[PDB]
């Protein structure tokens, strides 16, 4: 029992600046095991035209030597302290982290600082990448999901540079130079605008020394001209239809406006896609679930999969449904999907706003599980919101949410706007785009 | 598939929309209410 | 263009409001448009009717 | 107490009997009933549609078998009857459910 | 191959012959599962002009003259791998139907030799199909 | 088991358990293909019967309290084989122009120093690799391999324990004709480990890689979880990961070159799918 | 492979007429489903020419009808094929809804509301008929059932001055049944092919009331054969009735002119709407007698909704069959009691037989029915 | 799932009127086949109506249609109406038979 007193003692994230602006965070809790990254809001979105495939190009590349130590010593010394090394970029934001013990920090530190203000650019090694590169292209054309995403970011937000796929097209990739790279790294990984996060086994004036004597001397004179300032991207609104009948699944994404970072409004579609959320074919119980999309889904065998969920982005997003269906069930799978969307927005009992509540508590909790995901939440957190908020406030914003407010909030963003709608695979009985607009609102 | 980008309509948008640095969301009720403006005017007559 | 925007907000949002609107707007509609075309009609000839040379006989 | 001999006299007199069918053979079939007829071993349920194959027949031809061939009332082994309870209770619970 | 492999004999045979040579003695009879298909008429082309030539060809008549023969096969055709090492090993299949066959087989002899005839002498000393219909192979 | 197998590596690591074994080790986690609705329930009443009793059973709760916990075990939980070695091969044609080579053989049970030399072996010559999209410049077969072939491949350890055997080897993912020269030249340098040319910072480097493993196979609470309630089922008592470190360094290279020398002169045993034009069958390795 | 499994024509008729799954047990209170439809085509073709030698107007209506009873070949037995396929189509029509309601096929949800209204349809377009040869009997039929209509307040008066053409029976109401009687049963025609498609989608029935899944013989040719013994059965009853006694059933009372004047003694319907007119002057009241009449046909949509039974049929139920027999023994006591004057003792047993067919309805099946879910031990 | 596909009428409503796939192409020779149907439902309705107030008599005949034009509420309406229908209805027909033999469906 005790459940306010269980969340009254969770750690509290230890937030520090050093006088480049660079934000220090630290998540000092009882485990032999640490974590330690840097986060960075340098991501597909800021890029010119010919700016495209530069965060994953660098990404590639930053863990193959330095002007420091060359070629390979930083892959053995980490691997000498017995630490994953891992990277991820995407749309928005990058980081670099690092899952090593207690008493191997202050190396791992320093090998962190060579890894953000160093890295250097070796023409074998650009040509290396540019291989590597194009192989991983090739063989991320065959994977469905990904592909999915990118057609629906292309055909959501057209012109606006959060369309920019995080790999790039092929053509801003295979001629890219040292010259492109060069500002894309003296412009993006700035010293006021990058978080070193670390959660585990490690105090805060350790971690804040360690900076003031690593990280103070990096940057934070911006030069003269193009200063990184986003724009509010335009959801357009429309579908692309990758029609190949040479594919056994079909693979339909849908999603509407953007509720963004800082409204509690996030709070709200969360709560409502943990209503409606996932299913996959492999689960047990199947004709008993309690969605009523699922229900139907196993009841008619319909759909093999789903998730409705969320995506956001600096002040924008998508409120999402993916499904993944076999080529016959698909006006029946999108009519149950919307039938489910404006049960939500019509008609909402109290019953399924609990039941969401719920399982959206746990999966919160079961998110911030083990140090290297609570470490990523304070990352992103200490970019996206300007603070990690802590749980007691999740726990509010939760119980303060009740039924009729859950209505408003999703007949406001679910109730008569206009769809983007991506397709791939054997798609040709999907209905046209009228009748899923007219599906959107039934007049009953 | 990287390259795959929308040839885009700008000849074919609304005025409201066409920049493609402002948002799109305040330029939607107006638009709305024009084209069910038009439908609630024919049904009008068409019951009449 | 914010005329529009509350007329969306007020009368188009629902579907029975929808559907209230355009019954009351078809008996106004109705009413107006009776009175204006039986105007037009008598303004045409405004010589030749029943009427004005029946009230005066 | 004489209400089981109106039973039995009941069940003499009600028709069932005489085309060798028992208790369970004459049951109507909404959904529920559907998914209790579904729910039976393999050899009651050849049994079953052997015996109502047979009460077909016999009111094709509408003869009524022998003395020695009616079901009695004495060996009435009804037997779809803990199936529907079940089916009953499972629709009863889940109905609650929806209604809380 | 659905209606050959009704019959267990065959992929006993078959997994037989391919648990008793790493090399081209363990090709099947029958295609397998996945190349089922994803054959096609190049390589249709390439087998067949690089494996039917005029000295793999024996043209035999029962009923009808040589001369004829002759002016066929001297008219009509004018056209123009690897041996098999042993292996040593065994293969299993888990198929429950109550009825375990089993084949212990080891390497004798080439085709041709006195050798292969005394394996063929060795083989009606231990057991053939049954001679005497639901017999009791007394003799075997 | 559709969706289970529709990997590989789920194919190469369940015919290397269905060939190493003559014994009870070589059934599957799945089901077979053709006892798919053909098993009664009363088979599931007699496992359930005759598996699940007391004797069996341990209760682990994070969380949670413990004297409620033992007052539930008291309310409700009142109810109450020598795998041999076979050697061998399982071959598989399959047809994706991707060669996977399991080369396996026997090494110990768990629990033993023998066992933890074990480990050190596969954290010497590899793992799944740290650096993401590097180069692994200190797996040792790595480096062997990409000194021999240049081309896209993989090679990895692989040290399966169980309570009463166990499976040390390696793993090997490459091209269709290129396959033989992987594994023959992964095969050397086993050997050349084995023969005692080992030295001692690789050692260190080794026990702090294992140290970091297990260290880091603890961070949430679903293995942390696992492994309590698995160590509590082996003997009965759960020993703190601390001295489980120190278990570990406790080791030398002595028992590391014994326990290669081991693998190297035992039977060996395999596994292998794909595209098998080239793949060498034992007397060849 | 075949004509008939791939054209679009004969898929329709292989599914009604030739591979249709019906069961192997079903009697001869099955055949009145065709028996209507035969009956259906032969008034539609009768009629089509009585009305090729018809003048709809007040003038010269009897006329006209005299004449084609006269004058014209064959009219008189064209006329009495018209008039006693009438009487012949609501005999078949009650036999069908009593097989319907007996064998517990009301189980049938849709099929059974679409029967419903086919017999509105037929009972308004055969009073329109009746009203067509301008008799005595038919100007005052027409006058007491439009008045019929203007009991209800508030829609009444107005609605009944529009459907009278005017202020009284005249010539526009004459020419108004005549239009209406001429093209109802083709919308009866529509309906019941829409009836016989919610049939074949759901399955037919059997005298058991048990599903016959396992015993279905197809439709050709054994129960072709079949409605042909039922429809040379059915012509020749029809045929004895018009040419031994064609005046046994009709009325001697319509034969005279229509004299608006005299209002005779014994007016009543054709005799096949007595029990529609013994509830209403049975009670004493206007909009009771007509709120009555028409809650006796929704009665009948209603029943349905009180299979509280567990058998299906009523061949298993001895209980609710004496007391089906006793509904229809009062139905045909409501028939007689119609058919006759109004006076003390037709009064008292006017009340009481529609009460008890009520209280029959409405009342004993669900009592009987729990006597049988209780004594069978459910 | 879904009523528009598995009620009887239905399937019959949906396969013929809303998830019918037709060409995407058509140009306004394709319109004359719904301009058929309400002329015809236009002219069986005004039809009816003057067949409710006709009288088949060869002494009356003309009189019950001048009594229809002159004398019953926008009776004329209804006659005028019925009679340019038909000739409308030709014209509707003959451009649907020229559609059919120009654009080829007569190897239907
Ligand atoms: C004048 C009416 C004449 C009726 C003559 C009926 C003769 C047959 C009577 C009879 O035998 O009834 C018992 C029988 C039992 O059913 P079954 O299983 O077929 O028989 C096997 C063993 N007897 O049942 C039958 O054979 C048929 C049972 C009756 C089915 C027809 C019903 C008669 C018509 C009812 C008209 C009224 C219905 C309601 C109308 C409401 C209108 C507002
Ligand atoms: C008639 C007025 C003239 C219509 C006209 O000029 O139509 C031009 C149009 C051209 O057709 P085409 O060039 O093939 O299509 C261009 C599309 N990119 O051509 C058309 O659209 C032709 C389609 C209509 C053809 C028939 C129009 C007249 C209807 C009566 C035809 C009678 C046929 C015989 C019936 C009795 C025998
Ligand atoms: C317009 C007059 C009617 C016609 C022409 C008609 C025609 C038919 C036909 C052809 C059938 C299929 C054959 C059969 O089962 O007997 C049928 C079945 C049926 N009809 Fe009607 N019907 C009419 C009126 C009614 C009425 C008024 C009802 C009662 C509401 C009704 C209820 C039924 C039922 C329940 C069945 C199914 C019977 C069974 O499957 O055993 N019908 N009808
Ligand atoms: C569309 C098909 C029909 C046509 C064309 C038609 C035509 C006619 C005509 C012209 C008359 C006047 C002749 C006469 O009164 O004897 C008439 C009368 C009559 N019709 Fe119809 N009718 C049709 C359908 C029906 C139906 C379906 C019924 C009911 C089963 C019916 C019942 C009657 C009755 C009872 C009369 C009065 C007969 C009499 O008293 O002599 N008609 N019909
Ligand atoms: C079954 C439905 C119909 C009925 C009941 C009907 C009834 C009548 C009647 C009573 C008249 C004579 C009234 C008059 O001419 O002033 C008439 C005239 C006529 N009808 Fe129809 N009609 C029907 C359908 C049609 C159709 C489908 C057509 C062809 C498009 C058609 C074409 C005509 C024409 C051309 C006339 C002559 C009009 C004139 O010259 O005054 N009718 N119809």
């Amino acid at each position: 029992a005790t459940y306010a007193q269980a969340l009254q003692s969770v750690p509290e994230t230890q937030v520090s600046q050093l006088d480049n602006g660079l934000r220090v965070a630290s998540e000092q809790s009882s485990q032999p095991t640490c974590t330690v990254g840097v986060w960075i809001d340098a991501g597909s979105r800021y890029e010119t035209e010919k700016n495209n495939g530069a965060g994953y190009f660098v990404e590639h590349l930053a863990f193959k030597g330095t002007k420091n130590r060359p070629g390979n010593a930083l892959e053995k010394e980490v691997e000498s302290m017995g630490a994953h090394l891992n990277a991820y970029s995407t749309r928005e934001h990058t980081a670099y982290y690092i899952k090593a013990l207690s008493k191997d920090l202050p190396k791992a530190v320093e090998l962190l600082a060579d890894i953000v203000q160093n890295c250097s650019l070796e023409d074998s090694q650009i040509e290396k990448e540019r291989d590597v590169i194009l192989q991983e292209l090739q063989e991320n054309d065959t994977s469905m999901r990904d592909v999915v995403f990118n057609y629906l970011h292309a055909t959501a937000f057209q012109g606006t540079p959060l369309a920019q796929s995080v790999e790039g097209p092929s053509e801003n990739v295979r001629k890219l130079s040292r010259a492109d790279l060069t500002e894309y790294l003296s412009r993006h990984y700035k010293a006021p605008r990058m978080v070193l996060a670390a959660a585990g086994g490690l105090e805060h004036r350790q971690l804040l020394d360690l900076a003031q004597k690593h990280f103070s001397g990096l940057s934070g004179t911006y030069d003269e001209d193009a200063v990184p300032t986003l724009t509010p991207c335009r959801f357009t609104g429309s579908e692309i239809r990758h029609r190949e009948d040479g594919l056994p699944l079909a693979h339909v994404a849908i999603a509407v406006e953007g509720p963004g970072w800082a409204n509690p409004d996030n709070v709200a579609l969360q709560v409502a896609n943990a209503i409606i959320g996932h299913y996959d074919c492999t689960y047990g119980g199947g004709m008993h679930l309690s969605s009523p999309l699922a229900s139907v889904a196993v009841t008619n065998k319909l759909c093999q999969s789903f998730q409705t969920f969320n995506i956001c982005y600096a002040d924008t997003g998508l409120l999402g449904a993916h499904f993944v269906c076999d080529h016959m069930s698909i006006d029946d799978m999108m009519f149950v999907l919307q039938g489910q969307w404006m049960r939500l927005c019509t008609s909402a009992t109290e019953s399924e706003v609990v039941r969401g509540k719920n399982l959206l508590r746990n999966a919160l909790v079961s998110h911030l599980d083990g140090t290297t995901p609570v470490c990523e939440d304070i990352g992103r957190s200490l970019l996206t919101y300007g603070r990690r908020i802590p749980l007691a406030e999740w726990e509010s914003r939760i119980a303060e949410v009740d039924a009729r407010v859950v209505r408003e909030v999703c007949s406001k963003y679910f109730y008569d706007q206009c769809p983007a709608v991506a397709g791939f695979g054997p798609i040709e009985q999907l209905p046209d785009y009228n009748r899923i607009r007219s599906g959107m609102f039934w007049l009953r | 598939h990287t390259d795959i980008k929308v040839p885009d309509f700008s000849d074919y948008r609304r005025p409201e929309v066409l920049d493609s640095t402002k948002s799109s969301k305040e330029s939607s009720e107006a638009r709305k209410g024009f084209s069910y403006l038009i439908t609630a005017t024919t049904t009008v007559g068409v019951a009449y | 263009p914010t005329l529009t925007a509350r007329l969306y907000s007020l009368l188009f949002r629902r579907t029975s409001t929808f559907a209230l609107t355009i019954v009351v707007g078809a008996l106004f509609f109705e009413r107006a448009f009776d009175q204006g075309a039986d105007a037009i009609y008598e303004h045409i000839n405004e010589g030749k009717l029943w009427k004005h040379i029946k009230h005066k006989y | 107490k004489w209400l089981e001999g109106i039973r039995k006299w009941y069940y003499n007199a009600a028709g069932f009997n005489k085309l060798g069918l028992m208790r369970d053979d004459t049951i109507h079939e909404n959904d529920d009933v559907k998914e209790a007829i579904r729910r039976l071993p393999e050899n009651l349920y050849n049994d079953r549609v052997f015996r109502i194959k047979r009460a077909l027949d016999l009111s094709m031809r509408q003869q009524i078998l022998p003395k020695e061939q009616w079901t009695k009332y004495e060996e009435d082994k009804f037997y779809l009857e803990p199936y529907l309870k079940e089916v009953i209770r499972e629709r009863k619970e889940r109905e609650e459910w929806t209604k809380k | 191959k659905a209606v050959a492999f009704q019959n267990p004999q065959a992929h006993v045979i078959e997994n037989l012959h391919a648990a008793a040579y790493r090399n081209a003695l363990a090709n099947s009879l029958y295609c397998p599962d996945y190349r089922i298909g994803k054959v096609t008429p190049d390589e249709l082309h390439d087998y067949v002009q690089n494996h039917f030539t005029s000295a793999r060809m024996a043209l035999i008549g029962l009923g009808v003259s040589h001369p004829v023969l002759k002016q066929v096969a001297e008219q009509f055709l004018n056209i123009r791998g690897a041996k098999a090492k042993y292996r040593g090993g065994e293969i299993r299949e888990q198929n429950g139907d109550s009825l375990v066959h089993a084949a212990l087989v080891a390497e004798s002899a080439a085709i041709g030799s006195a050798e292969a005839n005394a394996f063929s002498v060795l083989q009606h000393v231990l057991g053939a199909g049954p001679h005497v219909k639901r017999g009791s192979n007394a003799t075997s | 088991k559709a969706v289970a197998f529709q990997n590989p590596q789920a194919h190469v690591i369940e015919n290397l358990h269905a060939a190493a074994y003559r014994n009870a080790l070589a059934n599957s986690l799945y089901c077979p293909d053709y006892r798919i609705g053909k098993v009664t329930p009363d088979e599931l009443h007699d496992y359930v019967q005759n598996h699940f009793t007391s004797a069996r059973m341990a209760l682990i709760g994070l969380g949670v309290s413990h004297p409620v916990l033992k007052q539930v075990a008291e309310q409700f939980l009142n109810i109450r084989a020598k795998a041999k070695y076979r050697g061998g091969e399982i071959r598989e044609q399959n047809g994706d122009s991707l060669v996977h080579a399991a080369l396996v053989a026997e090494s110990a049970a768990i629990g033993s120093a023998e066992a933890n030399a074990f480990s050190v072996l596969q954290h010497v010559l590899g793992a799944g690799p740290h650096v993401k999209r590097g180069s692994n410049a200190t797996s040792s077969l790595y480096q062997a391999v990409a000194k021999g072939v240049h081309q896209p491949f993989d090679v990895s350890a692989f040290n399966a324990s169980y309570s009463d055997s166990g499976l040390f080897g390696f793993y090997t993912i490459s091209q269709a004709a290129s396959a033989g020269d992987v594994i023959k030249a992964a095969y050397n340098q086993v050997k050349t480990i084995a023969q005692g040319n080992l030295s001692n910072p690789d050692v260190q480097a080794a026990k702090n890689k294992l140290k970091a493993g297990y260290l880091m196979s603890v961070e949430s609470s679903e293995g942390f979880l696992d492994e309590v309630g698995c160590q509590a089922l082996a003997a009965g008592s759960y020993t703190p990961p601390s001295t489980v470190l120190q278990q570990i360094d406790a080791v030398a290279d002595a028992d590391v070159i014994n326990a290669a020398k081991k693998f190297v002169s035992g039977r060996k045993s395999m596994a292998a799918s794909g595209n098998l034009g080239h793949t060498p069958f034992i007397d060849e390795l | 492979i075949n004509i008939r499994k791939t054209h679009p024509l004969m898929k329709i008729v292989n599914n009604a007429f030739i591979d249709l799954p019906a069961p192997s047990n079903i009697s001869s209170w099955w055949n009145f489903g065709s028996l209507l439809g035969i009956c259906l085509i032969l008034q539609i073709l009768t009629g089509l020419f009585l009305a090729m030698h018809y003048t709809p107007d007040t003038t010269t209506a009897f006329s006209s009808v005299t004449h084609i009873c006269r004058d014209v070949n064959y009219g008189w037995i064209i006329r009495y094929m018209h008039a006693n396929g009438a009487s012949m189509f609501f005999i078949c029509l009650f036999m069908h809804v009593g097989r319907g309601l007996y064998y517990g096929s009301y189980t049938f949800l849709e099929t059974w509301n679409i029967g419903v209204i086919l017999l509105f349809a037929t009972m308004a377009t055969a009073f329109m008929g009746y009203v067509l040869p301008w008799g005595q009997m038919s100007f005052w039929g027409a006058t007491v059932i439009t008045n019929l209509l203007s009991a209800i307040p508030y829609i009444g008066t107005n609605l009944v001055e529009w459907i009278w053409g005017g202020f009284s029976v005249d010539k526009a109401t004459l020419t108004r049944f005549f239009a209406f009687h001429f093209i109802f049963p083709f919308i009866i025609a529509a309906l019941a092919m829409v009836h016989l498609l919610f049939l074949h989608e759901t399955g037919s029935n059997n005298p058991t009331g048990i599903p016959s899944d396992t015993d279905k013989i197809p439709f050709h040719p054994y129960y072709t054969i079949k409605d042909i013994l039922g429809a040379i059965l059915l012509i020749l009853i029809l045929m004895l009735l018009v040419l031994f006694t064609p005046d046994l059933l009709g009325d001697p009372d319509n034969y005279t002119p229509a004299n608006p004047l005299n209002t005779p003694p014994h007016i009543k319907p054709e005799w096949y709407f007595l029990f529609a007119y013994a509830i209403l002057r049975s009670i004493p009241n206007k909009l009771g007698g007509v709120l009555a009449l028409v809650l006796s046909i929704l009665v009948l949509v209603i029943m349905p909704l009180l299979h509280t039974s567990k058998q299906r049929s009523m061949m298993f139920r001895p209980i609710s069959q004496c007391m089906f027999w006793i509904l229809v023994a009062d139905l045909l006591t409501l028939t007689w009691i119609g058919g006759q004057p109004v006076e003390h003792p037709y009064i008292i047993i006017g009340q009481l037989a529609s009460i008890m067919y009520f209280l029959i309805i409405l009342v004993m099946m669900p009592v009987a029915s729990i006597i049988e879910n209780n004594l069978l031990k459910w």
